[PDB]
């Protein structure tokens, strides 16, 4: 590719993105545990948000 | 008179002096074993006798 | 007075002889115009018109209006049931523990 | 020097540290400090010079007088306590003598006259492995005796080693001897936080070890003596420029480089017993050992001194120099601050 | 040719190719082996398996 | 733009929930060690601040020369 | 500090005892960033003998990047293992004496009392 | 304490004073260390022999050859300077000042 | 060198101006004569007068200093009627500065010694009032 | 531009006046430096005081706005002195005249 | 590095391979003497590899492809230009000195390594022990100052004391007159603008203070114009010397390895030619040496090392 | 904050192995496509802040900070390229990098959640502004000014370090939140006193105060267009941003140890203001400037009130843009004159009409023409100063005055009059240096339009 | 060049602390700054013991 | 015009016997 | 640091005189046999701050 340097920008975008959601993940230990925000959960809902 | 000399003065100068007045001071030495073996026995003397480390 | 080995200062180029369409980026006219291009598309028409678009367009920032539509909903309340518009404490002064002097 | 003498003369120096470091005996502590001294003399004496033979008895004599102090503190504790077991001395006046002596061994203030002298007569190999190598062994006997170590004493020498230090660099062109003065202030700050946190010494004592490695193997690779060789490197190699600029600002604990990693974290060893004036002060007169780290960069890589006609010469050879591990500790010296917490493998 | 002469890495060391080549691959299939068995080790020790 | 690229808000409280929590504990087990480092330099008695002392293996027992020993 | 915790069991890198911690991963950004630095060490090995940087020599970094992460993996192994020790000492000697850490009664708001100072 | 370990640490402190006084030459203070090392000797090998300390007995021997061993060294190196100035005074030693 | 200092601290501040002014000169000539010792081994002189010369000199300057600086502070500790106030010492401290200007014979001297010297003395004596330690023992 | 065409400390010997006058394109008795009262000011000249609307309107000036040629040496404050700011040119009457009027 | 203490220690013994006929022979003379081929017929008797008399591109010839630079990358000087203009005000003639002192001393360095390893002997013209004749050559008659004189005692005086001198040194008589008429036979044109006065002192320094400098550190032959021309009497006038002078008898195998250590190592060989001294003949300015060094490595086959350059065609680079 | 970071730790291989031709095209592209990332961080909500993880947070104060510093970056690209075009290309790419390494640095700076880390990355900041300082400078000055601004940097902030872990001691964490919850009143003490101290001189110095901003007209003057763009953009607002989140801790001692330092800056901002109506230097002039609307950001930062620190925040961003704005028009005269003083280049609008309607605007933001941003700003630290005290309303009043007296003084000399006749290198206007104004003024000008999103946390 | 650099860059060689120029800079440097201090300090007393006492008047003041 | 850098006096300055 | 090699590696170098009631040729005995006998079963395993007080 003459002009394959132009990805090296955006994906390094996306890549870094999706690490902020893992980071999600390792900080689910209070979901639909806050007073202000704690429901039952609906039916076809495992998880309040990921 | 404020901004080119006398802030010019105290803050920086005056410091910048003052360790290149130490630093000519310290640097004084003329390489002699002697001395610095004087300078030994009298840090040895002051430490025992005066500042009392040794107790 | 003879003295070191020296080049002389060059002179002042001028962008303006060698290209007369330059646009002040770069000597080579299809960079230069390749340049001028790329900061007119994404300085212009990418962050500023699409971040004034987004700007303008916030969900509700800082919840702003939303407390005004709870204030409407509170007098709305409060001048309902006779109640006092607006307390002088902000929590209810039986579940306070003075200290006794 | 024939290279098989001269290798048996290392592994000589090699073990009487060794020696030093893993005996449970002060006779054999003894023993080891002379092996060491006497190994280490012919390497001083390396190239016949009149200088290196006044250096070589300067640090003989400054030796001998500092392992007679310390035979002395031994029999005191040996009359006062019936043992030789390398552990808390039992009595002050051995304790003081043993200071004194491992303090001037270490080229502590106001014992420190030797070091900037000494250096300045030796080539840079064995100034290197002065500076170095010769370090280890007091400061582990320095490790053993801290029970009962005096903290006036200490803490005195700590901050008349870094003051005199910062004062003494800030005069020099030699890089020999700014090298020296910039050696004993760092053990002014690695022997401040000695009876607090003795780890904290121990990672003091290796980043320090790697930054002074890296800049005598840069001074080695370049042929370098004097700081107008080293603003001549520029034309010759600009990498070595680069490396030496890098390597000199993690030297002055600049951020986020390696060397602001040892002494930050002797303050949070220092605020944890309530002291606050001392590593201030202690942080404040680092700031001269700044100063000329940073005149040391601006004559080197910010700027360009002049250069002669026959430098052109010199770009028509490919450098042959055994340039051993200078990379490895180029990278090791400045980006090892995110692997902080890896100093607990020292507790 | 062009150099008059020779240079000293004209040609690769293939014998010190060889060995660098195959001490990464020892240190890689040590490192694997060693991270295998402290993994198996831990779930030994600590029950979940 | 709120379902696209921005968090709800239900998300980002139980996320700082979390956050704060860490840091607490964090932060008590430190005035702790801190507690626990000054009483062991204090009286010694933990496995903290153990400098070496004689080991008594070294000792003989066996009869000597002179009875008095 | 630890001095006396190692002293029964002297000059082992990883004693048994470690076996009982989970190592780390391999996948560890620690592990990652330690690769990284042996990758710029071979960068500027390249560099500093006059070969193209990152053309020439891809052996010499390979070796310089497993070397890395061989030393740094046994070097994190070692830390948390240490790490470890610190936790376990400290949670016992909390538990062996009682009396010196007393619980605090956990006052609310509604009983204490701060000062207010106005800003005006 | 008894009267004879009184004046080994006076003979020890008398040398060390003159040690580190020096005056015109070297050899009156390589000559003062060893004086240093005799008084070393003697204070150990009083202690040791006082206390009934069989086996350390075995170390003042070897007080004395390591620093004997010491002693060669530092002649040589006055040798050496007496090869460079043609006397062994001290006020030769100073190149280094700059 | 701790008893020196033990006997000025023992004296309350504002109460005999005598005591403290002979404490605080002793304590200075001692600083004078460690100086003069140190001065007088690391760059001989040229004669044996002018060694004790050089030595009388250094001594007097200190004591002057000491004298100076706690014959004002006392004297203002009393006219002032506060005894625990670092404003009485950052006056003697100038005061010792302008002994000091006085001494060396310039101006400038003189004016940066007030100045730094009151600045050092109003320290020692927040650090005294609030317990600072410079040699602070190991509790962690 | 060289070294020695930059300002200077302040002269005291003649010769030293000399070269300064040389240097400032300007007659050794027409200048007079500034009182050394340790101010700052070196050897640069001090002129007249006057301001830029006293000079003359008709002479063809290199900068025809400054009312200034080319090489002259410059007054100290002459970013005060230009026509756009504060000037001191003759009045008809008195300015004691005026500061009595006006006050009255 | 194919050679250090490792091949020392396995028993690489310079002393093994040095015969008696390794011999460093130096011939001399005037500026015409006809030394030249005397020295080459030397080199067609014994054996001995002939190294020609080091002008400007001889470190050109040494490296890369043996092409001789552009001047402005080696000496930037002309011999042409002293020749013509001997007292230039922009300095050539000391800075062509020092750049001619600088190629000697490369010179004396390969010589003294190809015979520390080759074992075999070395004929060389006008090393650096007769370099300054040329120097003080120029300052008797007014071409330079006398800080350039400084200079080059300096840089002399800590680079020549790390070698040994030639075991034979052979000096060929020639009047001036008799050299301006070799000079006019030739027909350089450059070469006629030359003094006799030049080549007067030339002479006077050749004989008052180099011949008495090391008639005791080596053996010296002196010939006239005519028993030069006859090589079967010099090399029988050179085979029936007895060496019992100079440094060259006390030399173990530990000193040669310093010494063949030594001048492998080509930058330490010229580590003391640029010393820091700015003088205005020698100095190059900052952006001058920058420009003219990012003009140096733009040269084919110059940016990298000697195996590392793909525009010439270099293969394997990833695996070296 | 991991979607910014590694993308802005990738420009790194984007410029250094791109071609010798278009470093400056890819360099520039794909920072203004991160500055149209960096719009995602206006998620803020009335009550919480936006946490992301444990290291890392942005609240409603560090958001147009970082938004600020990743629009500037591009536009330091785009003037930074023509003085460094016959530069050697290695060089070219060490500057990018010191350039990138700056703002990677910057924009980790901003979002630290935890104070040591804050501090950590506030003195990495320091080593890529030096080297751009001392090694692309001009003049023989730079290498003082660099050793000027070092040294009062460090010299004012490590006891900031030493108090700093002296608060992880003491309170047992670090943490933003965890301080914000756990933050107990500091009583009247000599030893608060000192905390007070060191807690405050290092963004004194860095702010700058006036008595310690004498590195300030050093390292805007020697310094290049880059250089000078971060010098008075973030570097000045990055110090703000620090004293906001280290003035939580300092209470109630505050109230009475404040007092001092007001005066510091309240006649501080007089006498330098008066210095930009007899400055001979046009770059000197700008950051005279800068030292007199920061001092303004002091006195409101000091007073504590919440109209002060929104317009503390308004007036940060506002003066940012202007300065930037005026260090490029500045720089644009020097590379046509060649000559730094303000006398020597007059009557450019009879040449370069264009340039002067830049000029007019970029002065009439200066003075704080309303509805602007920078009259907003100005206007809400009145009021709240006005709160405070009303013999102050006097000392702002005659600031209102000067300000404008040199501004359009500045508009003046430089543009107004009759040319000078011996300067015939007037070239016409190129569109970059026109594109380069237009991109620092278009935002200003609908940031007034919406203003809210820069009005800070308690807006 | 002449003027700039006198202007500039030559006044602090030719600076030597005298008693005019300390006298100058003391009057001129800390003067105005101990005036206003006192001024504000008086002011902001004054406001203070009248606002704890109930007397300013601050009846729709809700904004500061 | 160019960028200054040191001439022979400020490397003379910079290279004598001390600072 | 005191790297234990002896203690490590099971060899005896220098333990055998650094007290004075070890072994001892022909068992001849010191003179202060018992007492430091005493004193070492007393400080044995208790760390040193606990041994001096």
């Amino acid at each position: 590719r003459d002009h394959w340097i132009h990805v090296l920008v955006p994906v390094g975008f996306v890549f870094g993105y999706y690490l902020d959601r893992k980071n999600d993940e390792k900080l689910a230990a209070f979901r639909n545990k806050s007073l202000l925000y704690k429901r039952e959960l609906k039916p076809q809902e495992e998880v309040t948000w990921k | 008179l404020l901004d080119l000399i006398w802030l010019e003065t105290i803050l920086p100068k005056t410091i910048s002096l003052a360790q290149m007045k130490m630093s000519t001071t310290i640097t004084s030495q003329k390489g002699l074993i002697k001395l610095y073996f004087l300078s030994f026995l009298i840090t040895i003397l002051i430490s025992t006798t005066l500042l009392n480390f040794h107790e | 007075t003879l003295r070191w080995q020296e080049d002389p200062e060059p002179e002042d180029e001028n962008l303006y002889e060698k290209n007369p369409d330059s646009h002040g980026y770069d000597k080579d006219p299809a960079v230069d115009v390749w340049n001028m291009r790329v900061v007119f598309f994404f300085g212009f028409s990418i962050v500023l018109v699409l971040g004034s678009t987004f700007v303008a367009y916030l969900p509700d920032y800082r919840m702003q209006e939303w407390a005004r539509r709870e204030a409407e909903r509170l007098v709305k309340y409060r001048e309902a049931h006779g109640l006092p518009l607006m307390e002088s404490n902000c929590f209810d002064p039986s579940k306070i523990q003075l200290p006794e002097d | 020097m024939n290279p098989i003498i001269l290798i048996i003369i290392l592994m000589t120096v090699m073990l009487g540290t060794i020696i030093v470091m893993i005996s449970t005996h002060w006779l054999l502590i003894w023993i080891g400090f002379e092996m060491n001294m006497l190994a280490i003399i012919p390497i001083m004496m390396k190239k016949h010079n009149p200088r290196a033979t006044e250096a070589s008895t300067k640090y003989f004599l400054t030796q001998s007088t500092a392992s007679m102090l310390l035979m002395m503190a031994i029999i005191i504790n040996l009359m006062f306590s019936g043992q030789w077991t390398v552990m808390k001395l039992f009595n002050p006046m051995a304790s003081m003598l043993m200071t004194m002596a491992l303090a001037m061994k270490l080229g502590m203030a106001p014992f420190h006259f030797w070091v900037p002298e000494v250096t300045q007569g030796i080539p840079l190999s064995s100034g290197l492995i002065l500076l170095t190598w010769q370090k280890l062994a007091p400061m582990s006997v320095l490790y053993q005796i801290l029970p009962s170590i005096n903290l006036d004493l200490i803490l005195t020498l700590s901050i008349l080693s870094i003051t005199i230090g910062g004062w003494g660099g800030l005069n020099q062109t030699q890089l020999r001897k700014i090298m020296a003065y910039s050696s004993i202030a760092h053990m002014g700050w690695m022997t401040a936080v000695l009876l607090y946190n003795p780890t904290m010494t121990l990672l003091n004592l290796i980043i320090y070890i790697i930054m002074t490695s890296t800049m005598f193997t840069l001074f080695m690779a370049n042929s370098t003596t004097t700081t107008l060789s080293l603003s001549h490197t520029w034309n010759k190699a600009p990498i070595m420029t680069i490396l030496v600029l890098i390597t000199l600002l993690s030297m002055g604990g600049l951020p986020p480089l390696s060397g602001f990693m040892p002494k930050w974290m002797i303050i949070q060893e220092m605020t944890k017993n309530d002291s606050i004036i001392l590593p201030t002060l202690m942080a404040i007169t680092a700031l001269l050992n700044l100063y000329f780290y940073m005149r040391l960069t601006y004559s080197t890589a910010l700027t360009m001194f002049p250069s002669t006609n026959n430098m052109k010469m010199k770009w028509q050879f490919p450098t042959t120099k055994r340039m051993t591990l200078l990379p490895t500790m180029t990278v090791l010296s400045t980006m090892l601050l995110p692997l902080t917490p890896i100093l607990s493998i020292l507790e | 040719k062009f150099y008059i002469q020779e240079p000293p890495h004209g040609s690769p060391n293939w014998l010190k190719v060889g060995l660098t080549l195959g001490t990464s691959a020892f240190l890689w299939i040590y490192l694997i082996k060693q991270h295998n068995e402290d993994v198996l080790e831990y779930k030994r020790r600590n029950g979940l398996e | 733009i709120a379902r696209t690229f921005f968090d709800a808000p239900e998300k980002n409280y139980e996320r700082t929930m979390a956050i704060l929590q860490i840091e607490s504990e964090k932060a008590e087990l430190r005035l702790k060690e801190l507690e626990v480092r000054r009483l062991m330099r204090a009286k010694g008695d933990g496995p903290w601040f153990q400098y070496p002392t004689i080991d008594k293996a070294l000792i003989d027992h066996s009869p000597k020369a002179t009875p008095d020993n | 500090m630890m001095t006396g915790r190692q002293a029964r069991a002297p000059l082992q890198f990883l004693p048994d005892e470690a076996r009982s911690l989970p190592p780390p991963k391999l996948t560890d950004p620690r592990l990652a960033y330690i690769g990284f630095l042996g990758y710029c060490s071979g960068l500027i090995d390249n560099a500093i003998r006059r070969r193209p940087v990152l053309s020439a020599g891809l052996h010499r970094q390979f070796l310089y990047i497993t070397s890395f992460v061989f030393v740094g993996y046994y070097l994190l192994k070692r830390q948390d293992y240490m790490y470890a020790v610190r936790d376990h000492d400290m949670f016992s000697y909390i538990k062996s004496h009682p009396e010196d850490f007393p619980e605090k009664d956990k006052k609310t708001y509604r009983e204490v009392f701060e000062e207010f100072h106005p800003v005006r | 304490m008894s009267l004879v370990y009184m004046n080994i640490m006076m003979a020890f402190t008398v040398s060390l004073t003159g040690l580190l006084m020096y005056r015109s030459h070297l050899m009156s203070s390589l000559l003062c260390l060893e004086g240093m090392m005799l008084s070393l000797f003697i204070l150990a090998t009083l202690m040791i022999l006082n206390s009934h300390f069989t086996l350390a007995s075995m170390m003042p021997i070897i007080l004395l050859v390591f620093a004997a061993c010491e002693a060669a060294l530092g002649l040589s190196l006055l040798v050496m300077v007496s090869n460079t100035y043609g006397t062994d005074y001290v006020q030769n030693l100073n190149l280094l000042q700059c | 060198a701790k008893t020196l200092l033990h006997q000025y601290w023992d004296i309350p501040e504002g109460t005999e101006c005598h005591r403290k002014t002979y404490a605080a000169t002793s304590i200075g000539g001692a600083s004078g004569l460690v100086v003069s010792a140190y001065s007088v081994a690391l760059k001989t002189p040229t004669s044996f007068l002018e060694g004790v010369a050089r030595t009388g000199r250094y001594t007097f300057t200190a004591a002057a200093i000491g004298a100076i600086f706690g014959l004002t502070s006392c004297i203002s500790a009393q006219v002032r009627e506060k005894p625990d106030d670092p404003l009485n010492y950052l006056i003697g401290g100038c005061a010792g500065g302008l002994t000091l200007g006085a001494r060396t014979r310039s101006y400038g001297i003189g004016a940066a010694a007030c100045a730094y010297m009151g600045l050092t003395a109003a320290l020692v004596k927040m650090g005294q009032l609030e317990g600072w330690k410079v040699f602070a023992e190991p509790k962690v | 531009i060289t070294k020695d065409m930059l300002p200077g400390p302040y002269p005291k010997t003649p010769e030293e006046r000399a070269a300064a006058a040389k240097k400032y394109n300007m007659r050794v008795e027409d200048y007079e430096p500034y009182p050394d009262d340790g101010m700052g000011y070196g050897d640069y000249p001090k002129l007249p005081d006057r301001s830029q609307q006293e000079r003359d309107p008709w002479y063809d000036w290199d900068h025809p706005d400054l009312r200034l040629n080319w090489g002259e040496p410059m007054h100290w404050d002459l970013d005060m002195y230009i026509r756009n700011r504060v000037d001191t040119s003759p009045t008809p009457v008195n300015w004691n005249l005026m500061c009595k009027h006006l006050f009255g | 590095l194919q050679y250090g203490p490792l091949a020392y220690i396995l028993g690489e013994k310079t002393t093994k391979k040095m015969t008696e006929n390794s011999k460093l022979i130096t011939v001399d003379g005037n500026i015409c003497s006809g030394k030249s081929k005397l020295a080459k017929e030397v080199a067609e008797k014994l054996g001995l590899k002939h190294f020609p008399e080091a002008g400007i591109h001889y470190a050109d010839s040494t490296t890369g492809d043996g092409k001789p630079l552009p001047v402005r990358f080696s000496g930037n000087c002309s011999l042409e230009k002293f020749y013509d203009d001997p007292k230039s005000n922009d300095g050539n003639s000391y800075r062509l000195q020092a750049w001619l002192y600088a190629s000697r001393l490369l010179q004396y360095a390969d010589a003294l390594e190809h015979l520390l390893s080759t074992g075999q002997g070395v004929v060389l013209e006008r090393s650096i022990y007769s370099d300054f004749v040329f120097l003080e050559a120029m300052y008797r008659q007014g071409f330079i100052r006398k800080q350039c004189v400084d200079h080059y005692n300096q840089v002399k005086k800590v680079t020549v004391c790390e070698y040994l001198p030639p075991h034979v040194v052979i000096y060929v008589d020639v009047p001036v007159s008799e050299v301006q008429s070799r000079i006019q036979k030739k027909g350089n044109p450059h070469e006629m603008k030359i003094t006799s006065a030049y080549l007067q002192d030339i002479e006077n320094v050749y004989k008052g203070t180099f011949l008495p400098e090391m008639s005791e550190k080596c053996e010296v032959l002196q010939y006239s114009a005519w028993e030069a021309e006859d090589a079967e009497k010099v090399v029988e006038d050179i085979q029936y010397l007895k060496y019992d002078k100079g440094p060259w008898l006390d030399q173990d195998d530990r000193k040669l390895h310093n010494l063949r250590m030594l001048v492998q190592d080509k930058l330490e060989v010229l580590n003391y030619t640029s010393i820091p001294v700015f003088l205005p003949e020698v100095t190059i300015g900052a952006h001058q040496s920058d420009r003219v060094f990012q003009e140096f490595t733009e040269l084919p086959g110059r940016k990298y090392r000697a195996g590392y350059n793909e525009d010439v065609g270099d293969k394997w680079i990833w695996l070296k | 904050m991991l979607k910014y970071i590694i993308p802005t730790m990738m420009l790194m291989p984007l410029t250094w192995l791109s071609k010798n031709s278009m470093i400056w095209i890819n360099t520039t592209l794909h920072s203004l496509l991160i500055s149209l990332t960096s719009l995602l961080l206006l998620n803020q909500f009335g009550d919480n802040s936006l946490n992301f993880s444990l290291t890392f947070f942005s609240d409603s104060l560090s958001t147009p900070l970082l938004i600020l510093t990743m629009w500037l970056l591009p536009l330091m690209l785009m003037a930074s390229q023509h003085h460094l075009s016959k530069e050697n290309l290695a060089r070219k790419k060490l500057f990018i990098s010191m350039l990138i390494l700056l703002q990677l640095f910057l924009i980790m700076t901003f979002t630290a959640t935890e104070l040591i880390f804050f501090y950590i990355m506030f003195e990495a900041t320091l080593v890529p502004t030096l080297i751009i300082i001392t090694r692309w400078g001009n003049q023989t000055e730079r290498l003082n000014a660099g050793l000027y601004f070092l040294f009062y940097t460090l010299a004012g902030s490590l006891p900031l370090l030493v108090a700093l872990i002296y608060i992880q001691n003491t309170m047992g964490s670090l943490n933003f939140l965890i301080l914000q919850y756990w933050v107990q009143p500091m009583p009247n003490s000599w030893s608060n006193t000192f905390m007070w101290l060191a807690c405050m001189m290092a963004f004194m110095v860095k702010m700058p105060l006036y008595g310690l901003h004498l590195w300030l007209p050093k390292a805007h003057v020697e310094a290049p267009i880059a250089g000078s763009m971060v010098l008075a953009a973030i570097l000045l607002k990055l110090g703000g941003y620090g004293m906001m989140r280290i003035t939580l801790l300092l209470n109630p001692i505050t109230d009475f140890m404040a007092y001092p330092f007001i005066m510091l800056s309240l006649w501080g901002m007089i006498m330098t203001s008066s210095i930009c109506l007899r400055q001979t230097d046009l770059k000197s002039l700008i950051a005279y400037s800068s030292v007199s609307h920061m001092a303004l950001v002091i006195v409101a930062i000091l007073i504590q009130t919440p109209w002060s620190y929104m317009g503390a925040t308004a007036l940060m961003i506002a003066h940012g843009l202007t300065s930037s704005m005026l260090f490029c028009l500045a720089n644009s005269n020097y590379e046509r004159v060649h000559s730094r003083t303000m006398i020597l280049a007059r009557g450019l609008q009879t040449l370069l009409p264009l340039m002067a309607a830049w000029w007019l605007l970029a002065s009439l933001t200066n003075l704080a023409l309303p509805p602007s941003i920078n009259l907003i700003g100005e206007l809400f630290v009145v009021m709240s100063t006005f709160s405070w005290s009303n013999i102050t309303i006097i000392l702002m009043g005659l600031n209102m005055v000067i300000t404008a007296l040199y501004s359009l003084y500045m508009l003046i000399t430089t543009q107004r009059g009759k040319h000078t006749h011996h300067i015939n290198n007037i070239l016409p206007s190129f569109t970059r240096e026109n594109a380069l104004m237009s991109l620092h003024m278009l935002p200003l000008l609908l940031l007034s339009l919406n203003p809210k999103i820069i009005l800070g946390p308690l807006y | 060049i002449r003027w700039t650099c006198a202007r500039s860059a030559n006044v602090y060689p030719n600076f030597r602390p005298n008693t005019k120029t300390s006298l100058l800079g003391a009057l001129f440097g800390i003067g105005p700054l101990i005036f206003w201090y006192y001024v504000f300090k008086t002011d902001r007393d004054r406001k203070e013991k009248l606002i704890q006492e109930g007397k300013l008047d601050r009846t729709f003041n809700i904004s500061y | 015009a160019r960028q200054w850098q040191p001439d022979v006096e400020w490397a003379e300055q910079y290279g004598g016997a001390v600072m | 640091p005191f790297f234990d090699v002896q203690k490590k590696l099971g060899v005896d170098l220098d333990h055998w005189m650094t007290i004075q009631s070890a072994e001892q040729p022909h068992r001849i005995p010191a003179r202060c046999h018992a007492f430091e006998k005493e004193w070492i079963e007393c400080a044995h395993g208790i760390g040193s701050i606990r041994a001096e007080k």
